[PDB]
């Protein structure tokens, strides 16, 4: 199918099966590419979900979302998988992807419509470093950022180029002021290599390196995987 | 002058250091030298909200020559980093540059002016306040009822002093030559302060 075609095209060596826990943190388990066959797609892998926050459960791959990984030098193909209960062979009750599929099927069953379109724009922060601890002794979340508005007099390895965005004034500065143009371009390139149809990227309102990369829309489960 | 002496040396004794400039801090309260004026006459109190008409004329003289008084009671480019600016008087209001404390005795009735700052020379500031009050009393200047504001920069305060020195040069209390020399000194001082780069300008305009 799709995954086999990509494996043949790019000589993929590893298959990375990815799912999502309740907390929303993506989980991945790797496997050799030589094990991909009919039985891999009809049975899936198995793993112990007991230590996942929220026993044995089947990782059933979804071949419609096979996409190359642009970070690993070894060519690895990423496959987003569903969680199947071995007792019932149906989608897991607590699997967020299964819940999203159930929601889209409910939408197409009530007759209101089909293929609900979700386009999310999430914003993120770029920091040079970050430190945080919290124990009986004390707590702290010190934050380090060369482009931060509070570093106007700091000492940097290389120099303090005093061009930096002020607080609540980092919205659309030119590259001399925003230190994140090239890294945002690299993020956009990686997203495109992962099949994401990006549409805009810029510096957000915040100082200390807030960026946004808006990408194109899709259906419920497709957009969840895309996010 | 003795108070400044003692405070400075006692600070030095413990290794600390006292400053008397009105505003050594931004983002926090400055320091002001409030002045309580109370003219007496043959042992009685002239200023007896309980203020006689003469006290109101004194306040009117202070109000009328407020910017010209700012050349002596506020002879500092710090003084206008602190500016109690509204040149009005009240007995309880905290937004008036002139206040009348709730004295418990009719003998101790006095007015308080809040714009002067400790950086002012005591002799010159006190003489300027008294001369303005005397002018207002002699000319029967009614202050009104409980709007002008004091100056906002030493440049305009010096300009107003140059244009309103007339009441000081009454009876020879202030010589015109002394006022001219004082104005030239303060003008060179203000010029020195004004034409020097501010780090806030590096905060604002460095990238633009």
């Amino acid at each position: 199918s799709k995954s086999l075609q990509l494996i043949k095209e790019h000589d993929v060596k590893w298959i990375d099966l990815r799912f999502t826990d309740t907390k929303g943190k993506q989980q991945h388990v790797t496997m050799p590419a030589r094990d991909v066959d009919d039985d891999f797609f009809e049975y899936g892998k198995m793993f112990d979900g007991s230590s996942i926050a929220g026993s044995d459960m089947i990782l059933m791959p979804d071949d419609s979302t096979a996409v190359l990984d642009p970070f690993t030098e070894e060519p690895t193909l990423i496959i987003v998988c569903d969680i199947i209960e071995p007792s019932t062979m149906q989608g897991y009750d607590r699997d967020p992807r299964a819940i999203a599929r159930r929601a889209e099927e409910y939408l197409k069953s009530t007759g209101i419509g089909d293929t609900a379109f979700f386009g999310p724009e999430p914003e993120f922060f770029i920091f040079d470093e970050v430190k945080y601890k919290s124990d009986i002794s004390g707590s702290m979340f010190k934050i380090f950022s060369e482009q931060a508005a509070w570093n106007t007099d700091a000492d940097f390895e290389g120099g303090n180029k005093g061009h930096r965005p002020g607080v609540k004034g980092g919205y659309f500065p030119v590259p001399p002021v925003d230190h994140d143009h090239e890294i945002r371009t690299a993020m956009c390139n990686a997203l495109e290599e992962m099949g994401l149809k990006v549409e805009v990227h810029h510096h957000e309102v915040a100082t200390a390196g807030q960026n946004e990369i808006g990408v194109s829309f899709n259906t419920l489960v497709a957009k969840a995987d895309e996010v | 002058q003795t108070l400044k002496y003692c405070v400075h040396n006692v600070a030095d004794a413990y290794g600390k250091t006292v400053t008397f400039m009105p505003k050594p801090l931004y983002g926090d309260n400055g320091s002001g030298m409030h002045v309580h004026m109370s003219i007496a006459k043959d042992g009685k109190n002239t200023f007896a909200a309980g203020l006689s008409d003469t006290a109101l004329y004194f306040i009117g003289g202070i109000i009328k020559h407020g910017k010209a008084l700012n050349g002596f009671t506020n002879p500092s480019t710090n003084s206008y980093k602190r500016l109690p600016v509204m040149l009005a008087y009240s007995a309880r209001n905290r937004s008036a540059s002139i206040r009348i404390p709730y004295v418990n005795s009719p003998k101790a009735r006095r007015i308080e002016a809040r714009f002067p700052d400790p950086s002012a020379n005591p002799y010159l500031a006190f003489a300027a306040l008294l001369m303005a009050g005397l002018d207002g009393i002699q000319n029967k200047i009614h202050p009104g009822d409980a709007i002008p504001q004091v100056c906002g920069s030493l440049k305009e305060a010096l300009e107003e002093l140059d244009k309103g020195r007339a009441f000081l040069t009454k009876g020879g209390v202030f010589s015109d030559d002394f006022i001219d020399a004082y104005l030239e000194l303060k003008s060179e001082e203000e010029i020195k302060v004004r034409t020097f780069v501010h780090p806030l300008e590096y905060d604002l305009y460095y990238s633009v």
